[PDB]
């Protein structure tokens, strides 16, 4: 999250609490289909990585 | 049961906490840097029956209405942050502080702790720690060939190297001051951690920014006045006797209420 | 000044007992 | 039982350890080469009741939160290595160190120890030992045909033979310095072995490398000044008495609570 | 209501403990478990923060 | 992760506040006294009901 | 009768047992090699009325169910196997131990016992016994004409015959180490025996395999801290007070129940 | 009676014996031909409540069973027969002994 | 702590021991988790504030 | 140092339930 | 428990004791099933938490 914020233009100090509960680190897996084209879209599967309780209405970024 | 018994129960608990504070102070004599503790008490609710104002007639007013009240809730235990006596421990590795300030320490969890204890020691890697491998701040390493370690009243630590006739500047030992010294939350080990009531820590060299000086070769004693603790202990013994008498009287009242 | 080191040590631990009455009146 | 009882029990343990080390120190007065051992303490748990932060309203902060605290856990009985006095024995085989410095000794079990005592001797095989077979490094063998033995203040030991009037050096007796003089652990007979808490022992000749000087005909007495340690005894005895008073006060406390 | 954490030197806020005041407290119907229930004679529950 | 520390050479004592227990036990004896008096009153009432 | 009276009765038993342990520890001061005993307690059954889980409705769960609990069953008594203080007794037949290990002994039944008491003797046959004729093992025979016996820190025992200018080596006194020192069963006479909680005995020379050393002319004192014992005595007395008060309260409750 | 009362009884008896031995020693200062004495102690029974071995379950073993233990029985009063210092009485009819031996 | 049935319980009691195999067990022979087998020769045992 | 081994040895059986008072010491 | 006739009864009682044959009986002599025979000169008898 800090890396994303720094890339967007916000640099959080290294020493901080940063105790958030609305985000979850996830692994996204996809099946690259044969003859895949540049502009096409595919379905993905998102699985929680840490100790997230649920991903009911989350958004993958 | 009976309102008397609840009020007296709170009184017994308050006296018990006071005696606990006194006993902790009493046990912690001869403990370097320890700060005395003082309990501040605070009465609980007042259950009103007739309101202190509450105009009775169209002209009279009923001054000083009736309200009963309960409890002696101990509201706080302040920690007297006054300078202790310095004693000449004659060790080149004990440094006391004359005036406000704490030695910052990095805990194994990494969070910042603070100690007013100068019994510094050196681990197997040569650095400065405090009696448990608590790596002091900022990072300081004593070179292996160092002979005598001096901690200047300005706060600079330098070592006497092998052969070379120079006490090379090897590190800086700088203190931290808070707006609310009393607010620091003790966690044992003679350690205080910052809390949202202590205020942000201000790091500065000893002797400046209001911080105190470093006295090498000394140790700061606990500022425990033994006679004051004795008088407090006598007083709390009397108070506890009295409150137990109150509980006894309420119990006898109840007993012959039931025997009725 | 050694007298004050104990004469006032006595009457700083006796000027409190008389309030709180753990009186022996005989070790005085 | 009662919190104050536990806390005062810890205090009694701590002050008993204080008086134990003071009595051990008196046990070694006027015994040359002894160092005034001292005990360093440490406070245990602080039972938090109200956090020193604990925002009690939208705006109120409640500084100096209440917390009780227990115990006086003694972390250590450290070994004070300070300079003591010197006494005239008028013996050439008895050497005293002035300033920093430790005598290297090759331990009979094959390790290295150090001692601030130089009452050396000569055995049947010529090895330089000191009351227990304490051989120095490097090994020095006194010739059997020697007439007089002289150890210079610089660490040079030499012997004189019949006829030739030349004081040919027979060995070098250099000192050993520690970054931390306190962390050394004793293995008896005033021998202290190299420890992970003492720092790397640097072998350095006397006079140079910032070491002390050697006094022939003198022995280093123990640094146990009777006056200072009597003052310590008086203070520690007062602390012990008051802690025991707290224990008995908690006893009378409970007795009146039960006669209720 | 707030809690302290593992070194975060400030109590993270966790919530609010609201209360309710009724026009007529004696009119609430008690159901057991030390619980009362709103009736026609108690009026509506006026939610509020403590102290106001 | 919020867990406690370890102190070797120590044992944690029971956190029983004995004074609270003694006063609570006085309270319990008197409460039982009161309820027994209630049972006795009901018994005597039911007496003069039967004697009727 | 009442579920409370059995609980209070178990409490009386627990305090009585703990006082038994305190009395035995207290009385066995000045008994060499004695190891302080400490009783460890543990509560019995919790008779549950509502399970701590046991979801009541489809959403509720009933946290912290209702279970009552009984008793303070004394689960064990450990024995503190720490090194006792040595004292200089100046007798050649008193050998103390520095470090882990036990002397072996042959009981008259033929099975082997173990003891940390070196206040040895020589019987009318000249063999090495211990205050009860218990032949130490392996058997050591002191020749009649010997004038002294010297028992080195290596356990190598030798005597000085008259006339011969040599300390003829009369034997080797070896120690025994157990994996669980606390698990040894005590049979009195300051003697322990083998049990499967202790494990197989490992016989070894003093110094090796972690066994101790032998100090001739020293006696190992009982490690009974009088201060801790006395504070335990105060606390146990008050706990017995409180538990008997509980029994009295339940008795009065029952008697008013009966009067109706 | 009470299990602790008997143990404390033995403790008082043992300490009284020790003090009587010490008082006998301190009374015979300056008594020729006297030898010092030293009381050696020894503990009595240990009543087993749980045998320190005595497996409870199939896996567990119950280390350090519960033993109450009693008594401080004084097993001996050894007489330290150490040679005593000699002093000049200048009397023809007094002879001291250097070393072992006893006049019969 | 690991019970004989193989299930696990939880205790705030530091009265530990070592059995004949060198495992830490707790006054009743219950083998703790995670297993700790003290070597047979061990002279000193230390347990840091971090538990190692 | 005659009455010092006696003094140091006195501080062992010190009996915190009734110790050396300041007046006696 | 094995009744004298031959069938089996069941008791929630443990005031046991050993008869002349060393059998484990129940205060009235009815042998406890399955049979347990304490040897002739047992120093101490222990019955663990799993009944061995």
């Amino acid at each position: 999250l800090n890396n994303m914020l720094s890339q967007l233009g916000i640099t959080v100090p290294t020493g901080t609490n940063m105790q958030l509960k609305n985000v979850a680190a996830v692994m996204v897996t996809a099946s690259y289909p044969p003859f895949a084209r540049q502009g096409q879209t595919i379905d993905v599967v998102v699985s929680s990585m840490g100790n997230a309780k649920s991903l009911r209405g989350g958004t993958l970024l | 049961m009976i309102s008397s018994l609840w009020i007296a129960k709170t009184g017994l608990d308050a006296q018990q906490t006071n005696m606990d504070v006194i006993a902790n102070n009493l046990a912690n004599v001869s403990t370097n840097g320890f700060k005395r503790q003082r309990a501040v008490f605070e009465d609980l609710l007042y259950q009103t029956i007739r309101q202190p104002g509450a105009q009775s007639s169209e002209q009279t007013t009923l001054p000083s209405g009736l309200q009963i009240g309960t409890g002696v809730r101990p509201v706080a235990t302040e920690r007297l942050h006054s300078q202790g006596n310095l004693s000449q421990t004659n060790n080149s590795k004990d440094v006391a502080i004359k005036g406000q300030g704490f030695f910052q320490v990095m805990l194994p969890d990494g969070t910042s702790a603070y100690t007013r204890d100068g019994s510094f020691q050196v681990d197997q890697n040569g650095q400065l720690v405090t009696a448990g491998g608590f790596q002091v701040q900022p990072a300081i390493t004593i070179p292996a060939n160092a002979l005598s370690i001096t901690i200047g009243r300005d706060g600079v630590v330098s070592v006497t190297q092998q052969g070379q006739a120079a006490p090379v500047q090897v590190g800086q030992l700088n203190l931290t001051t808070f707006m609310n010294d009393t607010g620091l939350e003790s966690i044992g080990e003679n350690l205080y951690i910052e809390t949202q009531s202590s205020g942000a820590p201000n790091e500065s060299t000893p002797g400046l920014n209001g911080a105190g000086l470093l006295y090498q070769g000394y140790v700061e004693t606990s500022n425990v006045n033994v006679a004051e603790e004795l008088v407090n202990m006598i007083q709390v013994q009397r108070a506890y006797e009295i409150n137990s008498k109150a509980v006894s009287t309420t119990d006898q009242m109840l007993q012959k209420l039931t025997q009725l | 000044d050694l007298q004050s080191s104990f004469l006032t040590l006595l009457v700083a631990q006796l000027k409190n007992q008389d309030p709180t009455n753990p009186l022996q009146n005989n070790e005085l």
